[PDB]
């Protein structure tokens, strides 16, 4: 998965 | 609310000690209770409410995932019947993480946007308001998705608009938010070109202007604008 | 019984969905459902029912121990008060905890530990006796704490003595037993040479006996032979 | 602290 903060 | 009896300074400092021992459904459960209280978060208070929440419903996004994952392979040509229990506790641990998110999106409606006037607090609810819809969006199969997608974006899109005006590029709200809406882009929205221009823009506006940063403010910015060149590079 | 109709192989299926997606309150609750079916459980269902349980009371044991720290640091000369709220919330998750060992302690007393007359369901059933007595007697402190311990060492003891009759020296249940009452000895019951006495005849029998064993089993006894080494070394 | 199963 990509990156969220 | 289970929160209505205890003070709202005890309330925090239980969510700090449940942030230290890694009880992130009781740090939830305090913050919910602080925010019910009625008075404005400040910043520390509005970062341990989006902590608790976040880890709550990131173990929910990883169960979900992997309960789909399972269904879906029960659900190939060839596969042996396992009868409904796989769909119905993938529904479970659904319905679950969809009450969580009602329950963040009703804390911003009553009423932490509306009593939200300066940037830092208003970005950061709609951010996360965005961010709320969005965990719906990944789970939604009805025929109210679209609206639940949509909602997602005219949340981002707001605080983007403010975040424009109100913050510099290096701020780490408004850096957050812009890669999180890209993600939105990338993996809801099936708008992979937005992605990857909404990145690298945001990136290469914060680069310029590092300069102007403290040290401590240099490491904070940095850090979020490596999340944004980890994305691109998982992209391109 | 909120698991009441639900059926048992569908119960036993969701639990292992639930370990697969880390999911283990969901886990012990349809663990627990299953046992209250009133039917024996096989091998394979009495480690569901541990693992689910083994890994909600660890992690409410490691939060506890956080709390229990802060908590001796507040009450140290010279610290400044921070008023009821750290040993409040010790307070609460330690009630948690009490609540799912007896829990356990209640599905192995009505009526697990009854109906086992083999001595691997029998000696399983009486380390958890064992080993949820430990967990109450980490956090016990008032006029049962003695009647507590006491509790846990008998439940370990009976286990003992089915398993020295019963079982070869590498079975894995009873290395495990002796890996773990050995460790009562050494933290609960103040007796740190009866817990390396424990651990080193145990080990050392085991080693003699490893020659018996197919590969596979090999495996098994030495993973855990290696953690008798393990807390001997942390001992010695 | 010490290994347990
Ligand atoms: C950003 C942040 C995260 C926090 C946490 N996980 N507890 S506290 C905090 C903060 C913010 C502003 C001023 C002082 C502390
Ligand atoms: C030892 C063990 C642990 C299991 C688990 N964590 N799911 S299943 C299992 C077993 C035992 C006997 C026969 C077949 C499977
Ligand atoms: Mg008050
Ligand atoms: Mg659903
Ligand atoms: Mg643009
Ligand atoms: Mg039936
Ligand atoms: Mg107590
Ligand atoms: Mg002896």
């Amino acid at each position: 998965f990509p990156a969220t903060v | 609310g289970a929160m209505g009896s205890m003070e709202r300074a005890s309330l925090i400092q239980k969510a700090k000690l449940a942030e230290q021992a890694e009880r992130y459904e009781d740090m939830a459960a305090f913050m919910k209770g602080a925010v019910e209280k009625g008075e404005e978060l400040s910043c520390e208070e509005r970062n341990l409410l989006s902590v608790a929440y976040k880890n709550v419903v990131g173990g929910q996004r990883a169960a979900w995932r992997v309960l789909s994952s399972i269904e879906q392979k029960s659900n190939e040509e060839g596969s042996e019947e396992k009868g409904p229990e796989v769909r119905e506790y993938r529904e479970k641990v659904e319905t679950e993480l969809q009450g969580v998110c009602d329950t963040v999106l009703g804390l911003l409606d009553s009423h932490l946007i509306k009593e939200a006037g300066d940037a830092e607090s208003r970005v950061f609810y709609l951010k996360m308001k965005g961010d709320y819809y969005r965990y719906l969006a990944e789970v939604a199969t009805g025929d109210d998705k679209k609206r639940i997608i949509d909602s997602a974006r005219s949340a981002y899109q707001e605080a983007m608009d403010i975040s424009k005006k109100e913050m510099p590029p290096t701020n780490p709200i408004r850096l957050g938010l812009a890669l999180n809406f890209s993600v939105f882009h990338y993996e809801i929205a099936n708008s992979p070109e937005e992605a990857i221009s909404l990145a690298k823009t945001t990136f290469d506006e914060a680069m310029a202007d590092l300069h102007t940063l403290s040290e401590d403010s240099y490491k904070d910015s940095t850090l979020i604008m490596q999340l944004l060149r980890d994305n691109l590079t998982l992209w391109t």
